[PDB]
């Protein structure tokens, strides 16, 4: 029972369900596999970043499949001496061929065989080359299926990622936050848990976690309970029954987390919805047009025989909902949704390391059907002045993997701009992000929309008239909206601590409750609204209108009568 | 209509004329039509011309802004 | 007979010809070859993406040569301790030599022998050196063939393709959509196939797949498809016979396939031909004196005593077909097209990596005859402003012009929409000296590119093709395909939109045909409305006027002759 098993692992259900297709029926039904005739996975490649239990992963698929497993740890093999590494990997294969079917785990692979440049010594290439050979020895051996674990697919050597190798691919990736919940509710099962923690609530709060931090986190929560109770205070079990971790101590925890994964590109379903963001229905049904139908109704295009637009570009004002658009269209279809902000454009440019961009995209093909958001693709456009031409380094190395990414998978590039007239043309071809999609300045319904959204998580008065305050706030972007909302709470919270202050005051002094302000009340959003600015003047949504008046009057040709 | 002068500097000629602004219904000026039919106008058939024409849209919203 | 022969090998029937022609007289004949005073190929190089059947290939042309093949893997080799691995490829070489005649296959030379600089130990550089020699003493041997596979020619130390050592160098590439379908027709001949799956379709669509990745695909669609039916159950043979799989688990492959050579150089004849790009006669009879007659016709280029143009420059509106044009002419010729965006020129500019520029074309050399194409050539000209006229990568492609020899029949095709700003050094003579006009599509070229867009979608017959052309005056060919695109997703959404309604009623109604089921007239009708000219009458205007100015030039017409 104490075995690992796919209860004891969560946050990777995609892709344990990818490995369970891939090697169960390999080893439930050896003899009838070799029976068919056709090849079954050799090398399954699990990469992501470290502590994600991918050992974990492997070892529950072996129990749950009963395959024997056998692990072989890089650095535990690299410890040994010359040659006599060697001799353990030969005696680890041998041994898991032995006992076929069986799963060969060879954890921290890039301590064995990392790329030929860093590796340096002689005996390092001689047992890279050992590891090699026996990957190819595989096809003597008989259901033998062989998973490694490694940061990222490049931090291997290449030659290892060849046919009849690790072919197999896996991308782990840090979990979200259903996996993240998946992960605290398997690491809490033992822990009796206070009615007071949802862990939920925590699950959202611990962005950039691995399931080992998470892990981690629930442990100094426990801790945190223990060392209260032993302050309160071979060890009796009905103390540790009613012992009980409490939202404080989960909290306390989380301040002292210092995540391994904040650094980590993010994809995941974004929770955002279309109410998120009210109105543009026009431009919720061209992306709806654009991502959901080519992901649904493949069976429609190919009867139609027409290709999936590869992306499209918005333009508008800032702060109107762009990065909220892109996110409803990827949750609409259930697409991870990849975001590439304009520091991290910024950030290849200045560095020369366009080469991530590939990176990128490679993200994006192994999280198909994905979202590809570009947050700012004038960043660059910008930092260059706003006398070269338009093309930069980091933008061609981003038309050279659109143009070279297969329209099977459904990788969908949203790019987003400010000025949509300093982008480079190159980006707007056929084949490229042709249609280009006008994000106007809120309207009162999108106003009202956005509102209600922002202040979905605070405690607000009913007396408040959200409507009214959409009505009359006209020319206000998202941004400014969101503005109001959260200078209204900070209005509210300083109400609060004033409030509590005197109260607490008031008792010294007068020895001898309620909430004073238990919600956001009207005077709180009317102060707010006292401080609300118009970050969008009327020229620039001018500049922006007249630039869509000039695509679409240009859009003429109509009258057309086929006979 | 508006009145104000705008220099075209192209292909080493200079040539200052003056673009009639329609600020004020859906018969307003736009910067992306006047300027292509300056440079039209003035070097019709000339390569490398759309520059020129975000250079002059940039002078003529510069104007416009109040 | 599951010994490999020619017909398991597949997308490689040129350069499989071409290695049977290299090797057949040699080992088929092997006395009669050494009676002879004449050199016999000593060192065969197969180069290519790996997973292309290298070692495939050495094996059935060994076998059904009869010769005995002797495969060396050099991450067998390097695994074992010094000395032993010289020990390993002496020994080898000695087995091919008793057993002669031999193809001794060496499948991962790179791993042997890499770039010198690559050989840190001794050791390895010792072992290479034991290769070499081992080349260099490959002479009294009996016709031992040597076959190495390695990525790229590049990827190997140097000294091994010296004469004597490897010398004769083949490019198994990427298999074509021919080869990509010769490929799966021979990895499905076991299994059973229903008669829904087309196997041309998904070799149309297994673009980037190297053979191996076929082999997978093939291997991915015969698993869903027996997952598909094992919930229903020394396994019995009628159900596996009975089992079939299905086009729809061959479009779930294909969706979950990962393509490991998607960033390869396409080396292919193009699909595309003149009637895909109708009218252009004068053009056309332009490309085929160009590329066409020096191949076809030597001999009249000998006798009058004429060098073949090195290449031709393409200029006019973007999208008004250059690229189709260079890929017709390929079609025309059946000469190997490839294609250097202008992404690709800019890639080299920005990461100093001219010297690609010179593996691009070594490419197109062995490709020969081939059709290189660069479809920006002012690329790094915009991106620099649009200092002098000369960058490091145009700079470079002019040192491959005049180095190109021009008996390879390899003809360089420009493209730009600006001509002004492209560097006057590639126009001299001996360069891409003439400068073809490529103008908006006419009535006759926007019906024929109306037809080639529409030709993969089912269209009522209510459409005229015809009218709809001679209404779409000025526009281009990227106009018409956009036009076409937008009638498609009309019908699309119409079809999306009947189906949910049905759907809906049978919700509510519990108790058929297709809504849609071809792109109908109004569908065009709406897609008009969705339509403007890329191409304004001032690009026009500006062409015109770049061609009247090449044209005003050419005066002396009016010569005699008395």
């Amino acid at each position: 029972l104490n075995e690992v098993g796919y209860d004891d692992i969560g946050g990777c259900r995609k892709q344990l369900a990818q490995i369970k297709e891939m090697v169960e029926l390999p080893l439930r039904h050896p003899a009838l596999f070799k029976a068919i005739g056709v090849k079954p996975p050799r090398g399954i490649l699990l990469y992501g970043p470290p502590g994600t239990g991918k050992t974990l992963i492997a070892r529950a698929v072996a129990n749950e499949t009963g395959a024997f497993f056998f692990l072989i740890n890089g650095p535990e093999i690299m410890s040994k001496l010359a040659g006599e590494s060697e001799s353990n990997l030969r005696k680890a294969f041998e041994e898991a061929e032995k006992n076929a079917p069986a799963i060969i785990f060879i954890d921290e692979l890039d301590a064995i065989a990392p790329k030929r440049e860093k590796t340096h010594g002689e005996v390092e290439r001689r047992i890279v080359s050992q590891l090699l050979t026996l990957m190819d020895g595989l096809k003597q051996r008989a259901h033998v299926i062989v998973m490694a674990a490694t940061n990222r697919p490049n931090s291997i050597d290449p030659a290892l990622r060849r046919f009849g190798r690790f072919d197999r691919e896996v991308d782990i990736g840090i979990p979200d936050a259903t996996g993240r919940l998946e992960i605290l509710q398997i690491h809490t099962k033992n822990m009796k848990l206070a009615d007071d923690v949802d862990l939920e609530q925590v699950a959202n709060e611990t962005h950039g976690h691995v399931g080992a931090d998470l892990a981690a986190l629930c442990s100094e929560a426990a801790l945190q309970a223990i060392r209260k109770k032993m302050d309160l205070i071979t060890i009796d079990a009905e103390v540790m029954n009613s012992l009980a971790v409490t939202m404080d101590d989960f909290r306390w925890a989380l301040s002292q987390s210092n995540p391994s994964a904040l650094r980590e590109t993010v994809v995941e379903v974004p929770q955002v919805t279309w109410e998120d963001i009210g109105g543009l229905e026009d431009v919720k049904r061209e992306l709806q047009e654009l991502v959901q139908y080519p992901v649904e109704h493949p069976d429609k295009f190919l009867k139609f025989g027409m290709t999936p637009s590869k992306g499209v570009l918005f333009y508008g004002p800032p702060g109107c909902g762009k990065t909220l658009l892109a996110k409803a269209i990827a949750n609409e279809c259930q697409a991870n949704f990849i975001s590439i902000k304009g520091p991290e454009l910024l950030t290849m440019w200045f560095g020369e390391s366009e080469a991530n961009v590939r990176e990128i995209f490679d993200k994006a093909r192994q999280a198909a059907p994905c979202v590809l958001f570009f947050d700012e693709l004038d960043s660059i456009a910008k930092a260059r002045g706003g006398g070269g031409g338009a093309a930069d380094r980091v933008i061609n190395q981003i038309l050279t993997e659109m143009d070279g990414m297969s329209t099977k998978k459904n990788v969908f590039i949203i790019g987003a701009t400010n000025r949509p007239d300093i982008i480079d043309p190159a980006i707007l071809r056929p084949g490229r992000l042709d249609q280009l999609i006008y994000i106007p300045l809120p309207d009162e319904k999108s106003r009202v929309a956005i509102l209600k959204a922002n202040l979905r998580k605070s405690p607000v008065a009913k007396d408040v008239d959200l409507e009214f305050l959409a009505k009359m706030t006209n020319g206000f972007s998202g941004a400014d909206l969101t503005e109001i909302c959260q200078r209204a709470c900070k209005l509210a919270i300083r109400e609060s601590i004033e409030s509590e202050i005197r109260r607490e005051r008031e008792r010294q002094t007068n020895p001898s409750e309620d909430d004073p302000v238990p919600e956001i009340r009207r005077d709180h959003f009317e102060e707010a609204m006292r401080f609300a600015r118009r970050s969008v003047s009327d020229n620039d949504i001018r500049k922006y209108e007249m630039f869509a008046q000039t695509l679409q009057q240009s859009r003429g040709f109509g009258s057309f009568r086929f006979p | 209509p508006e009145a104000f002068p705008i220099t075209l500097e192209w292909g080493g000629r200079v040539v200052r004329e003056t673009v009639y602004w329609f600020q004020y219904s859906s018969l307003n000026s736009n910067v992306y039509d006047v300027a292509m039919k300056l440079v039209t106008k003035h070097f019709p058939g000339e390569f490398g011309s759309e520059i020129l024409v975000q250079k002059v849209v940039h002078t003529i919203l510069h104007q416009t802004a109040k």
